[PDB]
RNA sequence: ACCGCUGAAAGCAUCUAAGCGGGAAGCCAGCCCCAAGAUGAGUUCUCCCACUGAGGUAAGACUCCCGGAAGACC
RNA sequence: GAUGUCGGCUCGUCGCAUCCUGGGGCUGAAGAAGGUCCCAAGGGUUGGGCUGUUCGCCCAUUAAAGCGGCACGCGAGCUG
RNA sequence: GCGAGAGCUAACUUCCGUAGCCGAGAGGGAAACAACCCAGACCAUCAGCUAAGGUCCCUAAAUGAUCGCUCAGUGGUUAA
């Protein structure tokens, strides 16, 4: 869980979903689970 | 958006105030949901309508189509999630009624169903629920699978059926 | 003291002290302004009176 | 829950099986139950409980008709429990077990007003590095410009002692019947012939 | 208030600013927007209807009052005598 | 030249508190204690009417009940001790809420807290009617 | 923090907008002590009572004395 | 027409950019031991050699031997 | 405040030019507050209209009207 101010996409599997006011991208890939907070 | 509605006959859709009662043969099941929602039986099946089309209206209507549809083939036939039991010496026994789980731990775990739902153990290596509310159901289920998450590596614990776990495998 | 005064009796009835004076601005009839405190404390149907006057001059 | 009110006697030793047990004996005098606090009619569930008796010449008008109400005889002193609420009155038999743990509470003996050092440890100063500041007297009490004031609630000289104290999990070793006498592990607070009220174990292990 | 005590008053000798017409018992007619001679409530405008009359009674040098002045740190310090004059008017009107 | 003041107003009013809004209340009630007709109008003697506040348990709020709205309880020398509670964190005390929330919106003077005697909250619905022997005037906010 | 269930807007997916669960030496409560001057001053048991033209008195307490594992004096 | 300076000693309390314990995500995480990040200030955070030292180095340990603030906290409290 | 230098296009910084206020300026507003906004106090008054500002409650004054926005407690501390 890599907390990053800049989530962005980095392949074809980041899915961003908005929840409780926070920046969450759900992926298959754990390595690609980025969230601002 | 959805529209298609499958009420068979064993059912019965009483929309009165705001809590809609759901009337069947494997038992009656409250479902609550909104006021300005309009939704009723048109003739044979049931069609939900939304206010506004925007997306205050149409989550809603998602939303509550599904959950409806869910009761009906929850009072109809009923919902029953397969688990399995994989690793080495892994076990579950049953008492009464209750989940006897046995899996690396050095206590058993003791698992008490709530009010509707019921275990079942057709196998020592296999866990079944089963259950009235579809929504208590997926939560009890994954009340046990949370008991022991598979490991990547060998991919342990509770899994649905064919899982498809991948091992990262260490050395 | 007395707007503290004049506003309560204009809320008495169903209005306030904004309508109320206005009310007496639009028509100039009533001029009273200054006792009139004096006049919703101590005689009522008189500041009765007033205010159905202040309604009849506006709407 | 249950519980009993006794007079500190004293300590001794007393082998247990192959090891030397200090223990404080404590008379647990029959106790009277005064009065019965019902919720319905107070507000809460209870028990009065008397101890060390008195003459009735030493006893009050009003006191006398408190004591009428039960009539058991005039006692010197009242207190109140917790759950407790049998039929009778208040020996320690079939109340308390050997080996049964419990909470022993007393007013300590006091020391009237001590330093702190006595009072909360502290540590004082250098005896010899040339001082005016020696045994006792505090450091400083605050910072400076800031909050020019002392903090509420404070370590300062003051009267130690005189404090409700209960001392928990004392195992009851040995119980006379009939001597209505209690013997318990270790040390309960107060002075011999103080007031101790002994109670169930509480929140125990 | 301003001038010309209105209203409705039951013959009282009330106190307002001075008059010019100095002497007595000169008849001082004014103007009225509201009185309740007879339980009778009447609004303004109309009440031209009715006047009232009034009669001086005497020309009365007010209450002395001293007016001191002060600021801090720039010395000025003020103090000045001071009485504002009227006159005593008996109300006896319609 | 104005009006003097009397002491037989003495009105024993009751405000329902059951699906209001906190706001509308607590201003409503505020204002008829500190003089909401005013007897003879004066602000030297409080002339306010007695206010009854039922309910009050059932007290509505928008959507920041468990959040934002944190009452604070802090104490002589708040060592580390600052106490803070959530608003419905005080299902514990209902009572103190609306009491503690009108009290904010009158005086901080010597009247003032002499005011906050008139003002009287109890969490139920017919329980509180006990409490009320003289007048039992109820009268709505809006 | 984080981890999940049911599940729309993207008639897929999704811990999330409605709703719900699990989860820290922390928070609240629990444990020991204080606490009605909580001037909104609380509750319970019991006692003396319906004088006199401020004062005799009841219940009760104080002063004084002798002491005390109580204490600077109180 | 005066806000007494460094360090120590005494006595504390607070922040969290957390030294140790607590709960997590990720790993070039098999296990054991670690790395890094997120949440979390309840409590704890040893004794000595040299130096006025604050630092710092060293001996011997420890779960750990945290960093700062308070007039570089504290001389109507001490030292000098 | 504007127009420059010096200074890190920092400082309740410093040095010049110009406008206003404070200095010697009360009163209203900005919670409090020299300067900012509105306004220059001859004296008296249980009189009225306005400015800057506001009009739920603690102070006076529409919990005012119509069309929108924002699920944030933003308003009620900042950026890549
Ligand atoms: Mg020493
Ligand atoms: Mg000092
Ligand atoms: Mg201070
Ligand atoms: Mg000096
Ligand atoms: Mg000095
Ligand atoms: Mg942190
Ligand atoms: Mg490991
Ligand atoms: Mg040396
Ligand atoms: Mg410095
Ligand atoms: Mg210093
Ligand atoms: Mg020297
Ligand atoms: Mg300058
Ligand atoms: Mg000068
Ligand atoms: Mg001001
Ligand atoms: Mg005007
Ligand atoms: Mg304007
Ligand atoms: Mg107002
Ligand atoms: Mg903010
Ligand atoms: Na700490
Ligand atoms: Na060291
Ligand atoms: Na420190
Ligand atoms: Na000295
Ligand atoms: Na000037
Ligand atoms: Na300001």
């Amino acid at each position: 869980m890599k907390v990053r101010s800049s989530v962005k996409k980095m392949c074809d599997n980041c899915k961003v979903v908005r929840r409780h006011g926070r920046v969450l991208v759900i992926c298959s890939n754990v390595k690609h689970k980025q969230r601002q907070g | 958006g959805k529209q298609p509605i499958a009420v068979p006959s064993g059912v019965t859709v009483n929309a009165q105030d705001g809590v809609f009662k759901v009337k069947g043969p494997k038992g009656e099941l409250t479902v609550p949901y909104n006021t300005e929602l309009t939704v009723r039986q048109d003739g044979d099946q049931l069609l939900v309508e939304r206010p506004s089309d925007a997306q205050k209206h149409r989550a809603l209507h998602g939303l509550t189509r599904t959950l409806v549809a869910n009761a009906v083939k929850g009072v109809s036939d009923g919902y029953t999630i397969n688990l399995e039991l994989r690793g080495v010496g892994f076990r579950a026994k049953l008492t009464g009624k209750a989940l006897e789980m046995n899996i690396g731990y050095s206590h058993p775990v003791i698992i008490e169903p709530p009010a509707g739902v019921t275990f079942a153990v057709p196998e020592p290596t296999r866990i079944d629920v089963s259950g009235i509310d579809k929504q208590l159901v997926g939560q009890v289920a994954a009340n046990v699978r949370k008991v022991r998450k598979p490991d990547a590596y060998h991919g342990k614990g509770v899994r649905f059926v064919g899982e498809q776990i991948a091992l990262k495998a260490g050395k | 003291l007395w707007i503290q005064r004049i506003n309560a009796g204009a809320r008495l009835h169903g209005m306030n002290y904004s309508t109320f004076i206005n009310g007496l601005k639009r028509a100039n009839i009533d001029l009273n302004r200054k006792v009139l405190a004096d006049i919703a404390a101590r005689e009522p149907e008189a500041f009765k009176a007033l205010v159905d006057a202040s309604r009849n001059a506006r709407q | 829950m249950k519980g009993i009110l006794g007079t500190k006697i004293g300590m001794t030793q007393i082998w247990k099986n192959d090891r030397a047990i200090p223990v404080t004996v404590v008379l647990a005098g029959p106790c009277p139950i005064v009065q019965r606090k019902t919720a319905q009619t107070d507000g809460y569930e209870a028990v009065q409980i008397g101890y060390a008796p008195k003459a009735e010449r030493k006893v009050n008008k009003p006191m006398q008709g408190h004591f009428a109400k039960a009539g058991v005889a005039p006692t010197r002193i009242l207190r109140e429990f917790r759950g407790f609420a049998p039929d009778g009155d208040s020996v320690n038999v079939d109340i308390f077990a050997e080996g049964e743990k419990i909470d022993a509470t007393g007013t300590s003996k006091g020391k009237g007003t001590q330093g702190v050092m006595k009072r909360w440890n502290f540590a004082g100063g250098p005896a010899s590095h040339g001082s005016k500041k020696w045994h006792r007297r505090p450091g400083s009490i605050g910072q400076r410009k800031t909050p020019g004031r002392v903090y509420k609630g404070k370590r300062m000289a003051g009267h130690m002692g005189m404090e409700r104290v209960t001392v928990q999990n004392l195992e009851v070793v040995e119980i006379r019947a009939g001597e209505n006498l209690i013997l318990v592990k270790g040390a309960i607070p107060g002075a011999n012939g103080g007031l101790v009220v002994l109670r169930s174990a509480a929140k125990a292990s | 208030i301003q001038t010309g005590g209105k209203q409705y008053r039951v013959s009282e000798g009330d106190v307002i600013r001075v008059e010019s017409l100095q002497g007595e018992a000169g008849d001082k007619v004014e103007l009225k927007a509201l009185f309740v001679g007879g339980e009778q409530t009447v609004f303004g405008e109309d009440a031209g209807k009715y006047t009232v009359q009034a009669e001086v009674v005497e020309h009365g040098r007010g209450k002395k009052i001293y007016i001191r002045k002060y600021k801090s740190g720039v010395q000025y310090r003020r103090r000045t005598g001071h009485r504002q004059n009227f006159t005593a008017i008996k109300i006896l009107g319609i | 030249k104005t009006y003097i003041p009397k002491n037989d107003e003495q009105n024993w009013v009751v405000v329902d508190a059951s699906g209001v809004p906190l706001g509308r209340l607590a201003t409503l009630i505020a204002s008829r204690i500190r003089g909401k007709h005013r007897p003879d109008f004066t602000p030297n003697m409080i002339q306010g009417d007695f206010v009854v506040v039922i309910n009050a348990a059932q007290v509505a709020l928008t959507g920041k009940k468990l959040d934002d709205k944190v009452y604070t309880r802090y104490t002589g020398y708040q060592g580390g001790l600052k106490t803070e509670t959530a608003r419905e964190a005080l299902s514990k005390h209902p009572e103190r809420v609306i009491e503690h929330a009108v009290f904010g919106m009158l005086p901080k003077g010597r009247q003032g807290r002499a005011m906050h005697t008139r003002l009287k909250v109890y969490a139920g619905e017919t329980h509180p009617h006990s409490a009320q022997k003289p007048q039992v005037l109820k009268t709505q906010p809006l």
